[PDB]
């Protein structure tokens, strides 16, 4: 009815993309062969948003410049659910170089990706738009992913473009050029996406390590959090409901100025199994946790800025009256942190189906000016390198000019100033 | 003297569902459209024929079009309980909605379906021997209810001239709203529609929500709870058109008294009794009780305080076991006791109608079945408070142009926002001016 | 009666014309927003050509 086409690019993008599909397939009662075996009609009612149709096949395109991650996806759990012809991969790799993904190797592959995008799009009853999963700190997801965004946008200019964009952190990768690849990518996202979930590896790491007490978090551990979040933030798109039920309604509610389209996602509950013995899982606990810095998947403290807009989704069996009351309370006690010139800027949905293994959960989507803290962190790492022209030859050797770096940096600094402007504005 | 109902977008459609179900129960029409008590097969000129046409096979078919820019709400009508009541062609859908954006409803998406909707309304009109006018049900806040309604009302002025157009308009509340931009959409549609509408009954979702919570003891009202109450109010208002009787007074005659100047066309509706089965049990609520309840601000369908404005008209629409003697005694008491100041240029007499047909309730509803009910329609300067609240929310966002790019992106200009807001300022000022004393 | 006819006709006429003018202005505006968007995207394709040319030296 209102289809979304999903693209996953590069290593990170394919890894979190595969977990997204495993988790939502389980939620909708779809098994690894594509057969429906669930128990609630809620599961099938909007299945067409994500699955073609006695089997259900993800509307999903898997892209990479080398075969290895996609080979493991294919042999992973749920790997035979994907359409075989929707795997598009080269052999070269991108060498963790954005320029190779965006301008050289990625450019050589992009038309064959577009062929598949078009085939999926053309058999849609009424395509809403696109969701991309990728990292910003590598080469393929970052460089080729942003290339695909601009190419798709040319052919589908009035459709929504949404990303799940994984931001780098020195706590997770020591690859030294990550700040360059991320700054060049943010430059593209600012101009060419409608809505971006900022999934910060810094925050995923700190949640794993400090809250869940995992001494040495794996990508697996990080991705489990991401898949919880991605499930949460797509709940309104794929289950019956009132609020934010499609990509464009979400954008209209969440994006007051076109460039300010970078969301801080958050998930509750996030409590260690040992602390679970002490703390009950209740609506007030979810509500308190979802507005806490420690539950945000971007490493920014919302109390260091203000909220332009917020979407709160609760999942599971619970009292609607108690939800309304807690959501009013949390707004009242936090009133300073919600801009006064956007009245009624927090919306609340409830879906009766919880995530697997929880009685209830909540998901937060914040458009907060405190997201400037993430861009500033990237910006500081970028400039420490660029001031010394470190490692530029990898990018100029692909034909880029220093001017493009200066321009990406300036654009990202301008984004930061714009968040500050609206943070400081009053009624 | 036919009336054609048009139900636009989700709110207009779901309220239409509730209204048509209630109308069928009030007239004895089954879900398959059969009406065993109607002995004229295939036609006639009964009062109920204002709202229902008849087929030769005995089907009583609403004079109604339902339209929505996406299909999923109208699909429930098409597959649900009353699916046989409507001809398929009366239920019209597109595939992609207006995304809470007036610009999409009035322009980008609306324009693709407007011709077809006008075609279908024309086919209804063509079966009427004396069409009196239209009743249009819509939200203020949604993209379709705002923008498509506006487009449709402009197009109907062109195709039907000054034939009567009345609205039932759903004014937004935060407890059930779905968009941050609802103020913008409300002001845009109020501006665009104002010269095309003869009379508009606003229903504030927050007033209804509150009434449901307070008087029906519903902890967290749903649209279903809200819409069942709204339908009773709508029913009270249209009952004069659908039933006859010696003391029935047509809605158009109330209209004469309600609308002193073309733009001053927004009556305040107040309804009583709203009570649960459990409280209504063993308690007979007299004509005096239900009448005094109409001057309680808590029972009003729009939050505002009439005690702090002036009246330009007061109409009482009774239904059920009500005789003028009891009415007159009740009005006499109320006049000695309440805050009822008229402007100096109007008569202070209350205008009364009585329909004998008792009120009906839908199975599994919240409202007690009662012997007598009343709907007061007043023209008070206090209703302007509702415009001031929306205007203020508009001003807060507009000063920063928050969300305006979504509208501009669909082809609108800033000048349309300032024109709409200027007209609303003029309307607020019109409401002040009419309440000032004559020199 | 002629006056009443004239004013009803003039009301129709003016509502018809105002609407035609808004739907045209709306259309041209929306089209221009789209054309600008596509022209930015095309500038980018041209820039990527230059990069790949710059590399070949
Ligand atoms: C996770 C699947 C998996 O492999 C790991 C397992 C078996 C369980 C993980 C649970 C987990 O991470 O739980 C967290 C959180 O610690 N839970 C609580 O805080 C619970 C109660 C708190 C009370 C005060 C929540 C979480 C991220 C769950 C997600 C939901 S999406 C499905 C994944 C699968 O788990
Ligand atoms: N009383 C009542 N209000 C409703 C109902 N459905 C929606 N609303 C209100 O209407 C507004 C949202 O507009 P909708 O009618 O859903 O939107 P739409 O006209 O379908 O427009 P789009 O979906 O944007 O194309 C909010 O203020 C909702 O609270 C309903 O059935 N009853
Ligand atoms: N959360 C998460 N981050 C990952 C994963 N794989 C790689 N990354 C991060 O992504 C960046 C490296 O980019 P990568 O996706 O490997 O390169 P590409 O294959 O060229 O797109 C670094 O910031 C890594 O920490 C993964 O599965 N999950
Ligand atoms: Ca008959
Ligand atoms: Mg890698
Ligand atoms: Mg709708």
């Amino acid at each position: 009815m209102r289809e979304i086409v999903h693209i996953q690019a590069g290593q990170c993008g394919n890894q979190i993309g595969a977990k997204f599909w495993e988790v939502i397939s389980d939620e909708h009662g779809i098994d690894p062969t594509g057969s429906y075996h669930g128990d609630s009609d809620l599961q099938l009612e909007r299945i067409n948003v994500y699955y073609n149709e006695n089997k259900y096949v993800p509307r999903a395109i898997l892209v990479d410049l080398e075969p290895g991650t996609m080979d493991s996806v294919r042999s992973g759990p749920f790997g035979q659910i994907f359409r075989p012809d929707n795997f598009v991969f080269g052999q070269s790799g991108a060498g963790n170089n954005w320029a190779k993904g965006h301008y050289t190797e990625g450019a050589e592959l992009v038309d064959s990706v577009l062929d598949v995008v078009r085939k999926e799009s053309e058999s849609c009853d009424c395509l809403q738009g696109f969701q991309l999963t990728h990292s910003l700190g590598g080469g393929t997801g970052s460089g080729m992913g942003t290339l695909l965004i601009s190419k798709i946008r040319e052919e589908y200019p009035d459709r929504i473009m949404n990303t799940f964009s994984v931001m780098p952190s020195p706590k997770v990768s020591d690859t030294v050029v990550e700040p360059y690849n991320a700054t060049l990518s943010v430059h593209q996202l600012v101009e060419n996406t409608d809505e971006t979930y900022c999934i910060d590896n810094e925050a995923l790491y700190d949640i794993c390590f400090r809250t869940l007490k995992l001494t040495t978090p794996t990508y697996g551990d990080l991705n489990h959090l991401v898949s919880a979040t991605m499930s949460g933030v797509t709940t309104c798109l794929r289950f019956p409901g009132q609020l934010n039920a499609d990509l464009r309604k979400l954008a209209v509610n969440m994006v007051p100025f076109p460039r300010l389209h970078f969301f801080m996602p958050g998930f509750a509950p996030l409590t260690s199994r040992g602390s679970q013995q002490y703390r009950a899982l209740t609506v007030p606990e979810l509500t308190q946790q979802m507005f806490d810095s420690k539950n945000m998947m971007a490493a920014c403290d919302p109390r260091h800025g203000r909220y332009l807009t917020v979407a709160a989704i609760f999942r599971g069996r619970m009292s609607m009256k108690e939800v309304d009351e807690q959501m009013l309370n949390v707004q009242n006690k936090n009133s300073s942190y919600f801009v006064e010139w956007i009245p009624n800027n927090v919306k609340t949905a409830v879906c009766d189906i919880p995530p697997r293994g929880l009685k209830m959960s909540a998901t937060f989507i914040g458009n907060s000016t405190a997201i400037q803290e993430l861009f500033k962190r990237i910006s500081e790492q970028f400039t420490a390198m660029f001031r010394r022209k470190a490692f530029l030859h990898w990018y100029t050797g692909e034909g880029m000019d220093e001017m493009e770096f200066t321009e990406a940096e300036s654009n990202m600094n301008d984004l930061v100033s714009e968040y500050q402007q609206y943070q400081d504005a009053t009624a | 003297r036919e009336c054609i109902s048009i139900h636009v977008g989700q709110a207009g459609v779901q309220i239409g569902n509730a209204c048509w179900e209630l109308y069928c129960l009030e007239h004895g029409i089954q879900p398959d459209g059969q009406m065993p008590s109607d002995k004229t097969i295939g036609g006639g000129d009964d009062s109920f024929n204002t709202f229902f046409s008849e087929t030769g096979a005995g089907k009583h078919v609403p004079r109604a079009v339902f339209v929505d820019l996406e299909p999923t709400v109208i699909d429930e009508v098409r597959t649900g309980t009353y699916r046989q009541l409507f001809h398929p062609e009366q239920l019209i859908t597109g595939k992609e909605d207006a995304a809470n954006n007036y610009a999409r409803g009035h322009y980008t998406i609306g324009k693709e379906i407007i011709d077809l909707v006008l075609d279908r309304i024309r086919k209804l009109a063509d079966q009427c021997t004396g069409l009196q006018g239209f009743l249009v049900f819509h939200s203020f806040g949604g993209g379709t209810g705002s923008g498509f309604t506006s487009l449709l009302m402009e197009r109907l002025s062109v195709d039907y001239g000054k034939k009567s157009k009345l609205e039932f308009s759903i004014y937004p509340a935060p407890q059930v709203s779905t968009a941050v931009v609802e103020p913008y959409n409300s002001i845009l549609t109020t501006h665009t529609t104002l010269e095309h509408s003869d009379c508009a009954f606003m229903v504030d979702n927050e007033a209804i929500y509150d009434i449901c919570r307070r008087n029906l003891d519903i902890e967290r009202p749903t649209y279903t709870n809200l819409n069942r109450l709204i339908s009773q109010i709508v029913s009270s208002i249209t009952a004069s058109l659908r039933f006859d009787g010696a003391l029935n007074v047509d809605l158009t005659e109330f209209q004469t008294n309600l609308v002193p100047y073309p733009r001053i066309h927004f009556p305040l509706a107040t309804y009583a009794p709203v009570i649960s089965a459990e409280k209504a049990y063993h308690e007979q609520l007299s004509v005096a009780e239900i009448t005094n309840a109409c001057f309680e601000p808590a029972n009003q369908m729009v939050k505002c305080d009439p005690r702090h404005g002036k009246y330009m008209a007061c109409c009482l629409l009774y239904r059920g076991d009500v005789v003028p003697k009891d009415v007159n005694a009740a009005i006499a008491t109320i006049k000695t006791k309440r805050s009822i100041q008229f402007v100096d240029w109007c008569p202070t007499g209350f205008k009364v109608g009585i329909n004998y047909q008792p009120p009906t309730v839908v199975p599994g509803g919240d409202l007690a079945k009662v012997q007598r009910a009343v709907c007061m329609l007043s023209n008070t300067t206090a209703i302007a408070e509702a415009w001031a609240r929306l205007d203020h929310k508009f001003d807060l966002m507009y000063a920063k142009r928050a969300f305006v790019h979504w509208y501009v992106g669909e082809g609108m200009e800033e000048g349309e926002f300032s024109e709409a807001r200027e007209d609303m300022a003029a309307l607020e000022k019109d409401y002040e001016e009419v309440g000032v004393d004559s020199v | 009666i002629q006056k009443a006819i004239e004013e009803n006709n003039n009301f129709i006429k003016m509502a018809k014309e105002k609407l035609a003018q808004k739907m045209e202005s709306n259309k041209e505006n929306r089209e221009a927003h789209l054309a600008a968007m596509l022209e930015r995207l095309q500038e980018k394709d041209k820039h990527a050509e230059e990069v790949r040319k710059n590399k070949e030296l």
